[PDB]
């Protein structure tokens, strides 16, 4: 179902991108893994813990 | 021949929005369009001047986290509206305020804004709040500023009064830049390149003005290199 | 208290060689507080080499 | 929203009770950021009763952790709703599902 | 060293068969880093070195 | 401190004679026998304890004529 | 103003000996020092012109993998030493011919090669083979041309014998990008290069070409 999804949104199968280097405009020697995840802000700032 | 090298020049551009563009190079030597590619785009993306609203003035309006009747949204909503407000201020002028007052309910929008001729909006139908009430009615002084980069509001060195919401500023026009090296049919030689860069801003910045801008900065900073001494 | 940009001069000239001790704990081993050079960082974390 | 989700945020959104419910049906009479009223429908009326279902939301309350607790409108005046429909969402909520 | 180190001590040495540049003669390795960034080399090709 | 503890022999002994010398320098007069290059007294004693100039023998032998004037 | 951007102000050039230098910009703008380092780095490495040893003929030899008797060396390993061969060539000269004809027991050297005057050695020390027998002999062509960067043999496929070419002077070039700052703004790029070059040219007259060059290159747009 994934690989569908993915299909239907003109993507890789794999979920693996070609990504080049901001620094030097290069590209990586592998494809690596790009997508979307779900991040959370932990009420662990180092603000309070200086 | 091998010493004299060929000077690529601007050949076609191409506008597929207001804030989407194509600008072309042509010609390149081997392996220069890269090298131009990724030096304009981290110019691009990093020093590019812009405006931006960095204060608001609401009446009846003390601090952001407060209410407005009649009003949808917080200020602080409206606040983060108004930090995607698209102005182009006219050259020789650093600062400028714009005026919007709205009576009646109905999508208060930026085209709803008044100014003084010398600033230009670019994105009319960007809704700025939301009116729900006959009665309800919005009165802001917004103060924009032509700066370059990101500018946040506790960086600004500090009498202000109350009332006044500072607001964070990201003067920088340009959105998203990508680039392409493809080949370019000149004369017999097949090894000349031609370097396509694809430009996503918000419609303040001309993409010709910008690049020319970006190749300014990159002389300028060549100019140490071009002239080696121990300073 | 007013911070002043010759009290940042004065404080760099202090710590040019002055060692401090880090810790983490639990200290199992003699290892767990070791000196080093401190070197003032814009930010509110220690960095620690690798 | 999380845009891979296990489709329990709704329930946790609903039943926290930080969102705003429509204890009753019928159709958005007004909207403000601090007050939400609604025209109770015909057929969902108590006799002898006003009709009117006034919900006033909590605007940047301190936490018992020092975090905002605010509640933002997620309706428009005229449209319609229904009994167990969000008016509301509170913190980390996104029009009735967990955020 | 551990972890991405390891992992890019590993990867460096690691050896390819039909790699770019194969089987090339180089003065040393500074002649090899400059294949490497000439793009006229891989990493991983097995060339003769002095 | 490598060289320090190879010219003196012990860590510990070689902490206290740095010691004295950075006291030496800094809470008394005695101005360092190597260029200072911008150093706290503790680099300046080591770096003098490198150079082999300074030692336990030297130091005391210097106290002596200090005692003795 | 929003035109205006921090120049270096400390350039420190050190010079380990005639080809090795180290020079130190400080400072510049975020994300310059690595914009600047690459693109020099390029330039240096695959634009630079330069002339090197191209193509040779050895009497005796007809494939890359044939056999002479008398030389320690390998044919590959002649190659090699030509390759590290830094020439110079009077302007207006593209492509030069050249000698080398030496017979006995002993190192054969880049100080035997006789040329026309026009091309200039920088290294006659660097030893090109080995002879073992005394009645052996080598008798060698060698081609010179002006090129850029680095052509290898490979892309650029009788008994004429490939030799890659080092048309750049550079021999190695780094850069890092380490932290500088100014009154409180911590946030600012020092540039380290260090340079190596085969002794055709100093490294500083390099980098000066190499931004030259790309500075030419922006003329249409500034």
């Amino acid at each position: 179902s994934i690989k569908a999804m993915l299909e239907l949104a003109d993507l890789p199968a794999s979920g693996q991108l070609t990504l080049f280097d901001g620094r030097t405009g290069d590209a990586f020697e592998r494809p690596v893994t790009v997508g979307y995840m779900y991040m959370l802000k932990l009420n662990h700032l180092v603000d309070d813990k200086m | 021949s091998v010493t004299e090298f060929l000077k690529p020049r601007l050949v076609d551009i191409e506008q597929i929005s207001t804030t989407h563009a194509k600008v072309t190079l042509e010609p390149l030597e081997r392996g220069f369009g890269h090298t131009l590619g990724n030096a304009l785009r981290r110019i691009l993306l990093s020093s590019m001047p812009g405006c931006a609203v960095t204060e608001v003035e609401i009446e009846g309006v003390l601090h952001e986290y407060s209410t407005k009747e009649g009003v949808q949204e917080d200020i602080l909503e409206i606040l983060l509206n108004l930090k995607g407000l698209a102005v182009r201020v006219a050259e020789g002028k650093d600062e400028v305020f714009i005026t919007l007052n709205k009576s009646g309910s109905g999508p208060v929008v930026a085209g709803d804004i008044t100014h003084d001729g010398d600033v230009e909006i670019v994105n009319p139908e960007h809704v700025i709040c939301h009116l729900t009430s006959d009665n309800a009615a919005i009165a802001m002084r917004i103060k924009v500023e032509r700066g370059r980069g990101y500018v946040p509001a506790s960086a600004r060195i500090h009498e202000r009064p109350i009332g006044r919401l500072l607001v964070d500023a990201t003067f920088s026009p340009v959105d998203k830049i990508a680039y392409s090296v493809e080949a370019a049919r000149v004369e017999q030689r097949t090894d000349l390149d031609k370097l396509v860069i694809d430009m996503e801003t918000n419609g303040t910045l001309e993409p010709e003005e910008a690049i020319r801008r970006a190749a300014t900065i990159l002389a300028e900073q060549l100019d140490a290199f071009v002239d080696l001494r121990d300073v | 208290e007013r911070e002043e940009a010759v009290v940042w001069d004065i404080l760099d000239e202090v710590i040019r060689e002055h060692p401090v001790l880090l810790n983490r704990a639990p200290t199992l081993h003699r290892l767990g507080i070791q000196a080093f050079e401190p070197v003032l960082i814009e930010g509110k974390a220690i960095q620690l080499h690798p | 929203k999380p845009l891979v989700g296990t489709g329990i945020e709704r329930n946790v959104a609903v039943d926290s009770g930080v969102t705003a419910v429509a204890k009753r049906g019928g159709v958005i009479q007004s909207v403000d950021a601090s007050r939400i009223v609604v025209k109770v429908n015909e057929e969902e009326l108590i006799p002898g009763e006003a009709g009117i279902d006034i919900y006033n939301l909590t605007k940047y309350t301190r936490s018992n952790q020092n975090t905002c607790i605010n509640q933002r409108p997620c309706v428009m005046p005229g449209e319609p709703v229904a009994r167990g429909d969000v008016l509301a969402d509170g913190p980390s909520t996104d029009l009735g599902e967990l955020a | 060293p551990s972890q991405d180190v390891v992992l890019g001590l590993y990867y460096m040495t690691r050896e390819k068969i039909n790699a770019k540049g194969e089987g090339m003669y180089l003065t040393g390795p500074a002649e090899a880093e400059k294949a490497y960034r000439t793009k006229t080399a891989e990493l991983h090709a097995r060339v003769k070195v002095r | 401190v490598q060289d320090a503890v190879e010219k003196i022999g012990n860590r510990f002994d070689l902490v206290l004679v740095a010691a004295r010398r950075a006291r030496q320098m800094q809470s008394g007069g005695k101005d360092a026998l190597v260029p200072e290059e911008n150093d706290k007294p503790t680099v300046i004693a080591l770096r003098e304890i490198e150079e082999g100039l300074i030692t336990k023998d030297v130091l005391d032998a210097r106290e002596r004529q200090e005692q003795q004037e």
